[PDB]
């Protein structure tokens, strides 16, 4: 059921209205590697979603 | 990996019937998809995140479960809702699908129309002649076709197809083909289909004179 | 909207490498997110998923194939191609392609499937015999016609009416296999009688193992 944690993450990367193409390929790739890094990346995606605001 | 038994594997129920398919999956999954194929066409996704609607899917259709065990129902039957449905998990790899379940539609007996058509002079050219019997439009499935040449029952030398059952009125047609040499074929004078059917008070013969 | 759409040949002998095309539009391969998988299914059996590749060339294969899938994409062109090493006649079956994404993990799209035969025996084409409606083929009201598609491999073969013009009435017989190892089937339609004298009824033969294009006209 690692699939199911990369698609939860994945849709709450989906939500975040300010990052561009790159930076959503870059995090959604990342997820697809090692879902396991979600917590992770979520925060870090949500801090540079929060920058560029 | 994970895997998911369906049952039943074969189902048969009348319009306005209410239908339920249940899929198990050997671990648990966050979530249970649905296809429904028709005869000769591609998986047509139905049901996705466990009961969420596909587009163009009738409110008819209706999923649930969570866990190992989900369910889809639907609540009034169509005769268009003749179909194999798979359940599928995206959960982990590999990716799998259930068995199968055929849907099956039951309705009112149905007689068959006869028709019988010679070998066109097309082929008798290239010296081979078929003969076809069509049982046209009938429910239920089964029925007996035998053919007979000058009043001489024959045997392996004709070869039946049946169609799925039809997405308008549930029926089926059968057709039956009795192949012989152009020699044999000038051989003999009548020809002719017999046909036994629920549907019959009496067995049905369509003939024609060489 | 989208769609998909598998190529490949009809026919492979055993122990050759299959490759299959998927070409597809209505979405990229670029964008974030996106993947597209492949499906197959042998005759009367279950749908058994093979492989799938993702916008970042990230792939998985099913074990079950034992290593024999190579998945790749040419974003450019909107195609995904799966090649299958050392092919047996068990993995005769339709092959479909379709789309998924990482916010999904479902197929919510399939292109049409191609069907795919292993086999060592050769490519053989149809003949398209007239199956005329005459008083024999008649009930009411209405009179039966059709097309016999005799002596061909592999499959499949597709028959259409009038362009695909005509659709009500046709039935088209799945496929028996002769003794002599070839395919036959008939197609047939139910139409008014009194359509017999005024509508032309054709019958549009494809058989594209063969590049076989036949179309027939049926009458009384």
């Amino acid at each position: 059921s690692y699939n199911d944690e990369k698609k939860l993450a994945s849709n709450e990367i989906a939500n975040l209205p300010n990052l561009n193409e790159e930076q959503r390929s870059a995090f959604l790739s990342s997820i697809n590697d090692d879902p396991s890094q979600s917590a992770n990346l979520l925060a870090e995606a949500k801090k540079l979603n929060d920058a560029q605001a | 990996d994970i895997q998911m038994t369906q049952s039943p594997s074969t189902l048969s129920a009348s319009v306005g019937d209410r239908v339920t398919i249940t899929c198990s999956a050997s671990s648990r999954v966050g979530y249970m998809h649905w296809y429904q194929q028709k005869p000769g066409k591609a998986p047509k996704l139905l049901i996705y995140d466990t009961s969420k609607l596909a587009s163009g899917v009738p409110s008819r259709f209706s999923g649930s479960g969570s866990g190992t065990e989900f369910t889809l129902t639907i609540s009034s039957l169509q005769p268009d809702d003749f179909a194999t449905y798979y359940c599928f998990q995206g959960s982990g790899y590999p990716f799998t699908f259930g068995g199968g379940t055929k849907v099956e539609i039951k309705r009112t007996v149905a007689a068959p129309s006869v028709f019988i058509f010679p070998p066109s002079d097309e082929q008798l050219k290239s010296g081979t002649a078929s003969v076809v019997c069509l049982l046209n439009n009938f429910y239920p499935r089964e029925a007996k076709v035998q053919w007979k040449v000058d009043n001489a029952l024959q045997s392996g030398n004709s070869q039946e197809s049946v169609t799925e059952q039809d997405s308008k009125d549930s029926t089926y047609s059968l057709s039956s083909t009795l192949t012989l040499s152009k020699a044999d074929y000038e051989k003999h004078k009548v020809y002719a289909c017999e046909v036994t059917h629920q549907g019959l008070s009496s067995p049905v013969t369509k003939s024609f004179n060489r | 909207q989208v769609t998909l759409r598998e190529s490949g040949p009809a026919l492979v002998k055993p122990t050759q490498t299959l490759t299959l095309t998927c070409t597809f539009s209505g979405f990229s391969l670029s964008t974030a997110g996106m993947s597209v998988g492949w499906i197959r299914q042998p005759p009367g059996k279950a749908l058994e998923w093979l492989a799938d590749i993702w916008w970042d060339d990230k792939k998985h294969y099913n074990p079950s194939l034992k290593d024999r899938l190579t998945i790749s994409k040419d974003t450019s062109k909107n195609q995904v191609v799966l090649k299958v090493t050392n092919m047996d006649p068990a993995d005769t079956a339709t092959y479909y392609c379709a789309r998924d994404m990482i916010f999904n993990f479902y197929f919510d799209v399939w292109g049409q499937g191609t069907t795919v035969t292993v086999s060592s025996a050769s490519t053989k084409g149809p003949s398209v015999f007239p199956l005329a409606p005459s008083s024999k083929s008649t009930s009411g009201g209405t009179a039966a016609l059709g097309c016999l598609v005799k002596d061909y491999f592999p499959e499949p073969v597709t028959v259409s009416w009038n362009s695909g013009a005509l659709t009500s009435g046709v039935h088209t017989f799945p496929a028996v296999l002769q003794s002599s190892g070839l395919y036959s089937l008939s197609s047939v339609v139910t139409v008014p009688s009194s359509s017999l004298g005024t509508q032309t009824y054709i019958c549009n033969v494809n058989h594209k193992p063969s590049n076989t294009k036949v179309d027939k006209k049926v009458e009384p």
